C-alpha cells in the first residue's frame, strides 16, 4: 500500500485483515512498513 | 677454577663468572667442553662471513636487476620513434 | 555420498578428484566443503552460539561433512595437505571454533555428536599437521589457537573430570569419554608442539605442577611412535 | 604501456551517456541520492567544478557482522543478548569490519576485469553506495532508491558490464566502456530518470529501474598516484609564505576579489592558517590529465575552492593579483620552480618550496612588501607582480592539507547557505511539513559532528591541551555561523 | 688454481661492473633529449 | 666589531655556522650553490 | 647530476650581497683582514 509496489489503496482494508493491547502492537508494525507520509493521513 | 672462583661475591669478574655462579645452584650437568668447542676449523674466518650456493645466486640476481632497470625501456622508446617516422613515409606514400 | 565417493583410496583416487583437470571440473571441492561448513556454523568469526541448535539433526550431515572433511582428510599428505595448508591459512576456522567452544543447548545425543565432531575435526587436523611438519602452516593453525596451552589445559581438566564423574559402562561403543576427547586433543597439541616452541613452553608447564590430570593422561600415554612407511620417508607418529 | 587498468583503487570519474548526458553529482553533502545535471558541462568539457564524481574501485567487503550488529536495533527493542554478550557480539562485528580492511589492503593489485562484482565509495563527501530493494524513489515507486551511506551496505554489489556487453566476459575493462551496472541483490539496474527536482531546473534523479542507461569509464588519474605524499591531481594546497609567515588571502573587499595576504598575528607561534588558503593546482592538457608525470615542463592553473574563481594576473599600470572566473586563458596558466636545488629527481615533488615563472610576460614573481590602502592599518590590499628578479623572500611552499576538515567545513557552509534559504522560506510565511523532518533537527547534528568545542574541561582560562577543535569552533563562527545566527533570530522573531 | 663459492661470485661482480659502466648513462642522456623536445611542443601549445 | 685575522697556522675562530640568509632553507639539507650564507662564529659570538 | 655539492674541499669563491656588494679580497699578502671593494666588478662579471 505505502510504497510504489502498489498505489495508495486502502489502509482500512489492510487493517481489517489485522487492524486487547495486541492490535496496537500489530498496528505499530504495519505502520512501520506504512509509517509517516500521511499514511494515516494529513490532519 | 673452582677454587679461585669460590671465595667472593661472584659478581666481580662476571661474564663467565656470574654466568656459572648461578649455574651451580640448579646443577644442570652441562658446563663442560663436551665435544663441540674443540678449537680449530677457523677456515680463515669463514671466507669473510660469505655464504652458500645461494649467496652467489643472490649476487647474480642483484647485478641483473640493477643493470636491467634501464636499457629495454630506452630501446622501446627509440623503436617507437623510428616506427613513428616510417609511418610518416607511409602517409606520404598514401597521400594524395 | 559425495564425501564417501571421494574418500575412496587417496593418492591417485584422492588426488585425482582433489585437483582434477578443467579447473577441478568447475570444482575444487575441499575449499567448497570448508565454505559450506562455515556457512553451517556461519561462525564468520565467532560461531553464533546455537547455530548448532539451529543445525538440529542437520549438523550431523555437516559433521559427516566434517567427516567428509576427514573423508578428504586421510593420509594423502600432498594433495590432501595442499588443500589442508590452503585451508589452514584460509579457513581453518570451523575446526578452530569447534576446538574453542562447546554448544549452548545441552544436546541429547548432541553431547556425543559434538564430541565426535571434535575428535573428527581433531583427527583431520592432526593428520594434516603431522604429515606436513609444515611449521608455520601449523603456526597458522596455531595462529588459529592463540589461546594455546591455557585453553588446552582448561579443556583437558574439564573433560577428564566430567568423564571420571560419570564414567560410562558401555564398552567399546565409542570412547567418547570427556577424557577420551581430551586425550585426542592432547595428542594433537603434542603433535602441534613439534611445530611451535611457545606452545611447547606451555606444554612443559603442563607437565610439571602439583601433578594433575595432565601428567596422568600423558602417562596414560607419551609414546611418539616414529614409524616410517613404504619407503623414502622420515615420519613421526603419535597415538594414545 | 603494455595494457592499462590493473589496480583496484583507481582515481577516475563517471559520465552519463544517452538520453540525458550528465555526471555523477551529489547534490550537496547532506542529501541521499545523486542527480543528473544538464547544468553540468560537456562530456569533452567538464564543468567549472567536477570534483563530485570521486569514486574508487572498492573491494567487495562483507556486511553480515555489521548486519548482525544492526540486528542490534531490534535488540534495542528487545534485550538479553544483552550486556557483555551483546557488546562482545557487536565488538566481534567490529573486528570483522577491521578484517574487511585487513583484506582490502591485501586486495590492492587486482586487474579489474569484466563481469566482476565490486563496491564503490565517494571521496569528496566520502559516502557509500547502496540501492534499496524495498524503499522506492521519489518520482516512481518502481524505481529504487540509491542511497549515500555512512558505513556501506549490501547494495554496493554491482555488475561491471558495458552497454551491449559486446566486449566479451573475462577481459579487462577498457577505459571508455559504457558501463551498464546491475545490483546483485536489488535486481533493477540504474536509471538516469529525466525528471525535474527540487531546487533543480536543472537536475535529474539517479535511480534504479529496468532501462537502457549507459555510462562511461572516465579516467582522471592513474592508481600509482595513491601515494598521499605525492602532490598529484586536484589535490589542494595552501599558498603560505614562510619568511613572512603569511598565507595568500583573497577577499572581495571593494566588490573585487583582491588577493593579498593578511597581517600575521602571533608568529612567534605558527600560522593561524585561515580559510583564505583554499588552493588546488592542476596541470593543463585538453584531454584532462595527460601522461608522463615528470612535472618538469608541466604548466599549471590555480583554483580556489569556495569561490568559483581561478587565478590569473595582468598588468597594473598606475603585475596584478586578483582571481578570474574562467579557465581557458593562457594568462592564468602559471608555472613553478621546485625548491631551487640541483634536482633531476623531481618527477613528483612533495610539500616543499616553490616559485613561479611567467609565460607571456615571462618573468619571475617577486613578493616585495608594498603596503597600499589607507582603509585600515595592518592592511588588506597589497601587490604581487611579475618581475624578472628572484630573492630568498619568495619562500612559498605547499601544505599537505588535512582532508577531513575541508570536507566538514564545506558541507557546513553549504548547509548554512541552504539554511539561509530555509530561513527565507519561513520568513515569507510558514514552512512545509517534511522540512522539519529533514533538516531542521539536523542543526546540532552538524554542530555535534566535530562537536564545535561546545563542551570541554576546566582549567585556567587559556585553552591549551586537548578537547574539541578550536579550528572547528572558529570555522563554525566562520561560515556565517553569523548567517545562522540571523536565521535563528528570524525563527524566533517570526514566532 | 680456481677458488670457492666466492670466486664465481667475484666473476659475476666483475662482469656486471664493466658491463654496467655505460648503458644507463646513455639512456639518461637520450631520455633528457627526448623530453627536451616534447617541452618544445608544449611551448608551442602554450605559445601565444 | 671583532678582528677577523689571517693566521699562518689557524685557530679556534675558524669555527663557523653554515647558515643562509633567513635560514628559510630548513636545517639538515645540503647547501644549495647560491645560498646567501650568513655564517656565525661559534666561540666568538658576533657574526660577520 | 643527481644532486651537487657533496665533497669538502671544493673549488669555489665568495661574494658580498646587500649593502656593499663586494668580494672576499685579501689586501695584499702581509695584511690581516680582508676588504670589501666596490672597486671589484659585477656579481655577474667578476
Ligand atoms: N602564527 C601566528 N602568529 C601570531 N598570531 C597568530 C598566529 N596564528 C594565528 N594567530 C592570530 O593571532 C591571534 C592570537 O594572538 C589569533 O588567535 C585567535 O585564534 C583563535 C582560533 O580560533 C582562538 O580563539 P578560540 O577559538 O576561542 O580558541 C584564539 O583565542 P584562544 O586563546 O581562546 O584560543 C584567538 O582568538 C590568531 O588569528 P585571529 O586574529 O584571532 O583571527
Amino acid at each position: 500500500i505505502e510504497t510504489h509496489g502498489r498505489n495508495v489503496q486502502y489502509i482500512k482494508f489492510l487493517q481489517t485483515i489485522v487492524k486487547i493491547k495486541k492490535c496496537q502492537d500489530m498496528v505499530m508494525a504495519e505502520l512501520v512498513n506504512s509509517g509517516e507520509d500521511v499514511l494515516v493521513f494529513y490532519n | 677454577f673452582i677454587v679461585l672462583v669460590k671465595v667472593k661475591d661472584s659478581t666481580e669478574y662476571t661474564g663467565p663468572e656470574s654466568y656459572v655462579a648461578e649455574m651451580i645452584r640448579e646443577r644442570n650437568l652441562d658446563w663442560f667442553p663436551r665435544m663441540r668447542a674443540m678449537s680449530l676449523v677457523s677456515s680463515d674466518s669463514e671466507g669473510e662471513q660469505n655464504e652458500l650456493r645461494n649467496l652467489q645466486e643472490k649476487l647474480e640476481s642483484t647485478m641483473k636487476l640493477v643493470t636491467n632497470l634501464s636499457g629495454q625501456l630506452s630501446e622501446l622508446k627509440d623503436q617507437m620513434t623510428e616506427q613513428r617516422k616510417q609511418k610518416q613515409r607511409i602517409g606520404l606514400l598514401g597521400h594524395p | 555420498f559425495l564425501q564417501l565417493l571421494c574418500e575412496n583410496h587417496n593418492r591417485d583416487l584422492q588426488n585425482f578428484l582433489r585437483c582434477q583437470n578443467n579447473k577441478t571440473n568447475y570444482n575444487l571441492v575441499c575449499e567448497t566443503l570448508q565454505f559450506l561448513d562455515c556457512i553451517c556454523g556461519s561462525t564468520t568469526g565467532g560461531l553464533g552460539l546455537l547455530g548448532l541448535y539451529i543445525n538440529e539433526k542437520n549438523v550431523a550431515l555437516i559433521n559427516q561433512t566434517l567427516e567428509s572433511l576427514t573423508e578428504y582428510c586421510q593420509g594423502p599428505c600432498h594433495e590432501n595437505q595442499n588443500c589442508i595448508a590452503t585451508h589452514e591459512s584460509n579457513g581453518i576456522d570451523i575446526i578452530t571454533a569447534l576446538i574453542l567452544n562447546d554448544i549452548n543447548p545441552l544436546g541429547k545425543k548432541r553431547m556425543d555428536l559434538v564430541l565426535e565432531l571434535k575428535n573428527n575435526a581433531s583427527k583431520l587436523l592432526l593428520a594434516i599437521m603431522e604429515s606436513r611438519h609444515d611449521s608455520e602452516n601449523a603456526e597458522r593453525i596455531l595462529y588459529n589457537m592463540r589461546p594455546k596451552e591455557l585453553v588446552e589445559v582448561i579443556k583437558k581438566a574439564y573433560m577428564q573430570g566430567e568423564v571420571e564423574f560419570e564414567d560410562g559402562e558401555n564398552g567399546e561403543d565409542g570412547a567418547a569419554s570427556p577424557r577420551n576427547v581430551g586425550h585426542n586433543i592432547y595428542i594433537l597439541a603434542h603433535q602441534l608442539a613439534r611445530h611451535n616452541k611457545e606452545l611447547q613452553t606451555m606444554l612443559k608447564p603442563g607437565g610439571q605442577v602439583d601433578g594433575d590430570e595432565a601428567l596422568e593422561f600423558y602417562a596414560k600415554h607419551t609414546a611418539q611412535i616414529e614409524i616410517v612407511r613404504l619407503d623414502r620417508t622420515m615420519e613421526q607418529i603419535v597415538f594414545p | 604501456k603494455m595494457s592499462s587498468f590493473l589496480h583496484i583503487g583507481d582515481i577516475c570519474s563517471l559520465y552519463a551517456e544517452g538520453s540525458t548526458n550528465g555526471f555523477i553529482s551529489t547534490l550537496g553533502l547532506v542529501d541521499d541520492r545523486c542527480v543528473v545535471q544538464p547544468e553540468a558541462g560537456d562530456l569533452n568539457n567538464p564543468p567549472k567544478k567536477f570534483r563530485d564524481c570521486l569514486f574508487k574501485l572498492c573491494p567487495m567487503n562483507r556486511y553480515s557482522a555489521q548486519k548482525q550488529f544492526w540486528k542490534a536495533a531490534k535488540p534495542g527493542a528487545n534485550s538479553t543478548t544483552d550486556a557483555v554478550l551483546l557488546n562482545k557480539l557487536h565488538h566481534a562485528a567490529d573486528l570483522e569490519k577491521k578484517q574487511n580492511e585487513t583484506e582490502n589492503r591485501k586486495l590492492l593489485g587486482t586487474v579489474i576485469q569484466y563481469g566482476n562484482v565490486i563496491q564503490l565509495l565517494h571521496l569528496k563527501s566520502n559516502k557509500y553506495l547502496t540501492v534499496n530493494k524495498r524503499l522506492p524513489a521519489l518520482l516512481e515507486k518502481n524505481a529504487m532508491r540509491v542511497t549515500l551511506d555512512e558505513a556501506g551496505n549490501e547494495g554496493s554489489w554491482f555488475y561491471i558490464q558495458p552497454f551491449y556487453k559486446l566486449r566479451s566476459i573475462g577481459d579487462s575493462v577498457v577505459i571508455g566502456d559504457k558501463v551498464v551496472l546491475n545490483p546483485v541483490n536489488a535486481g533493477q539496474p540504474l536509471h538516469a530518470s529525466s525528471h525535474q527536482l527540487v531546487d533543480n531546473p536543472g537536475c535529474n534523479e539517479v535511480n534504479s529501474v529496468n532501462c537502457n542507461t549507459s555510462w562511461k569509464i572516465v579516467l582522471f588519474m592513474k592508481w600509482s598516484d595513491n601515494k598521499d605524499d605525492i602532490l598529484k591531481g586536484g589535490d589542494v594546497v595552501r599558498l603560505f609564505h614562510a619568511e613572512q609567515e603569511k598565507f595568500l588571502t583573497c577577499d572581495e573587499h571593494r566588490k573585487k576579489q583582491h588577493v593579498f595576504l593578511r597581517t600575521t598575528g602571533r608568529q612567534s607561534a605558527t600560522s593561524a592558517t585561515s580559510s583564505k588558503a583554499l588552493w588546488e593546482v592542476e596541470v593543463v592538457q585538453h584531454d584532462p590529465c595527460r601522461g608522463g608525470a615528470g612535472y618538469w615542463n608541466s604548466l599549471f592553473r590555480f583554483k580556489h575552492l569556495a569561490t568559483g574563481h581561478y587565478l590569473a594576473a595582468e598588468v597594473d599600470p598606475d603585475y596584478s593579483l586578483v582571481s578570474v572566473p574562467e579557465g581557458n586563458d593562457i594568462s592564468s596558466i602559471f608555472e613553478l620552480d621546485p625548491t631551487t636545488l640541483r634536482g633531476g629527481d623531481s618527477l613528483v615533488p612533495r610539500n616543499s618550496y616553490v616559485r613561479l615563472r611567467h609565460l607571456c610576460t615571462n618573468t619571475w614573481v617577486h613578493s616585495t612588501n608594498i603596503p597600499i590602502d589607507k582603509e585600515e592599518e595592518k592592511p588588506v590590499m597589497l601587490k604581487i607582480g611579475t618581475s624578472p628578479l628572484k630573492e630568498d623572500k619568495e619562500a612559498f611552499a605547499i601544505v599537505p592539507v588535512s582532508p577531513a576538515e575541508v570536507r566538514d567545513l564545506d558541507f557546513a557552509n553549504d548547509a548554512s547557505k541552504v539554511l539561509g534559504s530555509i530561513a527565507g522560506k519561513l520568513e515569507k510565511g510558514t514552512i512545509t511539513q517534511n522540512e522539519r523532518r529533514s533538516v531542521t533537527k539536523l542543526l546540532e547534528d552538524l554542530v555535534y559532528f566535530v562537536t564545535g568545542g561546545t563542551n570541554s574541561g576546566q582549567d585556567v582560562l587559556e585553552v591549551v591541551f586537548s578537547k574539541p577543535n578550536r579550528e572547528r569552533q572558529k570555522l563554525m563562527r566562520e561560515q556565517n555561523i553569523l548567517k545562522q545566527i540571523f536565521k535563528l533570530l528570524q525563527a524566533p522573531f517570526t514566532d
